[PDB]
């Protein structure tokens, strides 16, 4: 038998509320599970929709996710879900219960910090060919790459590093969403257009470099799009860098060896994000730290411990849990 | 040159040991230096820069490999390494001060009723520029105590115990130096 | 789809 | 050591804390932490307050929670302080995204199932002698009459009966709160006054016969304070009914020997309750039934074995929970 | 008279013993039948009832003494009290039928865009005054069912197994007669 | 008070 290898191949509800019988908790779990019910059914409170809709999305939500191959599935799923649900009901809040724009902090800090402007230094001179360079991680492999992580890391890394995974992305996009409505802001788009005079949430976004990109290709693709949109203030912290610092995170932890690749990747990604005018510097900065300190954390907890002799997660033979204690060069004067 | 006491703390924030803190501030280090990368991409795209900025980003860039050699050094220690970064951050942290001064001077030199209430009061948005620099400055402190604290604990110990062109003299002959001054410093 | 914009 | 009567004397938030990494849930436990911290977050996100206001209140109430003492008075005392804030959270929902207002349906049970409007019946005549025996225990006895069941449960009732107390209280009145907001009714005066026709949100409601109180004895006491009230259309299920059965059911449990004074002292309540045309005869059963399955369940569970010999709390020197198994008159052949 | 196989639940739900189901549907029942109790006040107060509401009322008050009695003998059994209960039970139901199909026609021979909204449709309020209604009914043959079945339930045992004016002759006729019946009925 | 009125 490879029970580590294998996924759960029962489809009986019985054994789902047994293990939960079995299953001890801590202070970590406690507050885990109370924060994350309590995001999910005010979702269902508020999020105007039909209550009959509504109720028969969480009831299929509740059956999938008590039956136990796709329980493991969309349980481990769940911050990612609530990411989802608390974005879109967020876009559902109303208009003058959230704090008002502040136009003037993140070019503030961003001039202080590192110098000037960096989103006007790289939109200084633009072409054709930078704005398809830009085009790509910002349209493209930003919304193909979550999906893509998860097949790679579920075949070639070691089991359960998905769930790991989903614990981290869906933390982070919620905290990312949750400063985000604490603390609104306008991207550099909004300085370049208007300049430095006070916002309201009853004005229309505007795409940026993205319109050079529907001009380019023939379409309204993007103009349309963004300019009738509710995250127009939303540019702190930046979740394009988060979500790309927290791939390339899981790549290098994943795969050690060709890891320059995936530093590489996410430069391009934040070249790519100020060139188009769609935020500043210490948007993604915010974005990135937020993501590497979570990625800490579930590394050196939740996740296992790769090895680097074996191809596929189907030759893993042992699930290993890292180690504080020993693994620290401070030791206790083992030798 | 002599003794101080120089108090140092021996966690983060107590809840984690003190290597693991030794990482996760190299890593924020180096993120906020490329930065600096950008600022030499500055150079192509057309911005004019100034000598200031200019200075900023060289010494972002240089800073940048040291620390880089640091997150690869972390799970094995080797004292010379952390020494120069420990007194290499510490300069660091004084050109961040003056730094932050210079551009904060620069850009304050260079600088119906529901529709009145959703637009952020100039105090504000000075409050909160304010909370965010100071807020990056103590961290900048707390991070360089706790590599200053990473350091001394590593030298009251054993094995960690340190014992081709101009180059290689002079890199090694700066780690040397710097351990020196540092091993006096917390020693 | 409008969500961190893809077609809808 | 008389460990079982005294209180807690401990003050140190570490013993709360070990405890939480002691104890062991069950489904019930996880169901019951989750839904009242889900209506807890939900009401400190809306509830329209000022944030720091708001802030400091949970604050408090956390830093009330964990400390021993008071962490047991307010921990047990969580579902009354969940009704509360959701009630007045309630009181601020928006007025188009609630049910309709439905004039017709309890006429038209309590008309099929129990004869006749029993409302209309008690108030067919009315004098002032009437007036005053309404008034009594509508607005005297039922808002002192929590606490002094609290009191009395707590000196002359076992130890911890008063946390089964707390428990079911909260729990009828939450669910009380729920399907007033769930179904919306309009009280029999809607009837008298108006007659049949269809509601809405936008008008204020009436006293009834607290009209001819404070005619009586000259205020205006009442008549502001309910024709602008927010619970116009909340006379489903009732909560005076509910809350009287409660009270006179717990009263029942810790006192069994002069059972029949709250019995006639229930019966008084309804009769009140009718009389000032403020419910139906179905909305008090629905009250009393909703308030009797809850008390079975929370005595033949959590509530101790009452003793007879023994005086007062400080007396009992035992706790003995129920069993349903050995005690069923069908039992496993012991005899 | 004779056997008949008429299943019955040994549960209320499944997830609960016959005696406190029992006691549960017997203390449902009881309230229901204050209802009667106030209406024998309408005879004080001055409203006119007419000969059907005076029947409910009165069998109101006599199944609620009985019913009484029940819940007074809850925790101990005894087979005549539990039979004459578990039998005028039944006729109540009868009979509880037959009156709200009575009071049903009784009452029916009897009778700017958001507020529209806010207003109930007249096809909801039928249909939740049907839903209440037949809801009622339902849990009234499954409560006689309970009943019907704990009664069996207590046949098939060891002890609990029966073995002045006119008042009492009569009443423990009656009780004999119906466990008779009962006895015939269930067993 | 107003909850289930007594005097605010």
């Amino acid at each position: 038998n490879c029970h580590v290898a294998d996924l759960e191949t029962s489809l009986d509800p019985h054994q789902t509320l047994l293990k939960v019988q079995k299953y001890k908790p801590a202070l970590s779990d406690w507050v885990h599970y109370i924060f994350l019910g309590s995001i999910m059914l005010f979702v269902f409170i508020t999020n105007p929709a039909p209550w009959i809709f509504k109720i028969l999305f969480y009831c299929f939500l509740g059956t999938l996710f008590i039956i136990p191959a796709t329980s493991q599935f969309f349980f481990n799923a769940l911050p990612i879900l609530t990411w989802v649900a608390l974005y879109f009901t967020s876009s559902y809040f109303p208009d003058d219960r959230r704090p008002p724009i502040t136009v003037k902090v993140l070019p503030a800090v961003e001039t202080i910090l590192y110098g000037d402007n960096l989103s006007d230094i790289l939109a200084t001179s633009t072409n054709s060919f930078l704005d398809i360079l830009a085009w790509l991680p910002y349209g493209l492999f930003h919304f193909g790459a979550p999906f893509v992580v998860a097949a790679i890391l579920f075949v070639f890394g070691p089991p359960t590093v998905l769930q790991g995974y989903a614990f981290a992305f869906g933390y982070m996009n919620l905290f990312g969403v949750i400063m985000q409505n604490v603390f609104p802001a306008a991207p550099p788009w909004y300085k370049i257009l208007y300049g430095l005079q006070s916002a309201n949430y009853d004005m229309h976004g505007s795409p940026g470099g993205l319109a050079r990109i529907d001009k380019l290709l023939g379409i309204n693709m993007y103009t349309t799009a963004f300019s009738n949109s509710s995250v127009i203030f939303g540019a702190f912290p930046s979740l394009h860098s988060g979500c790309a610092t927290m791939e390339a995170l899981f790549f290098c932890y994943c795969f050690p060896k060709l890891k320059p690749l995936f530093i590489a990747y996410v430069c391009w990604l934040w070249w790519s994000t100020m060139y188009l005018t769609h935020h500043y510097f210490v948007d993604l900065m915010a974005g990135s730290v937020l993501s590497y300190v979570i990625f800490q954390y579930t590394k050196y907890t939740h996740l296992p411990i790769v090895d680097t002799s074996l191809f596929c997660r189907w030759s893993y033979t042992s699930i290993e849990k890292y180690d504080i204690s020993k693994s620290d060069p401070l030791a206790a004067d083992s030798n | 040159m002599r003794s101080s006491l120089l108090t140092l703390p021996k966690s983060f924030l107590g809840f984690m040991p003190l290597y693991l803190a030794v990482e996760i501030v190299l890593g924020i280090s180096i993120l906020n230096k490329c930065s600096g990368a950008y600022g030499i991409l500055a150079l192509f795209t057309g911005h004019p820069l100034d000598f200031m900025q200019w200075i900023a980003y060289l010494w972002s860039v240089f800073t940048l490999i040291v620390f880089s050699q640091g997150l690869y050094l972390i799970h094995k220690p080797n004292l010379l390494v952390f020494s120069q970064i420990c007194v290499l951050y510490t300069i660091d942290t004084i050109s961040t001060c003056f730094f932050t001064l210079w551009f904060t001077t620069q850009w304050f030199t260079l600088e119906g009723i529901d529709i009145s209430k959703q637009s952020a009061t100039e105090s504000y948005e000075y409050t909160m520029t304010i909370l965010i620099t100071l807020v990056s400055l103590i961290f900048r402190f707390y991070f360089n105590f706790i590599l200053a604290s990473f350091v001394q604990e590593l030298l009251h110990h054993p094995k960690y115990l340190v014992d081709k062109p101009i180059w290689k003299r002079l890199w090694a002959k700066s780690q040397k130096g710097c351990y020196k001054l540092c091993k006096n410093l917390l020693e | 789809i409008v969500l961190x914009v893809f077609f809808p």
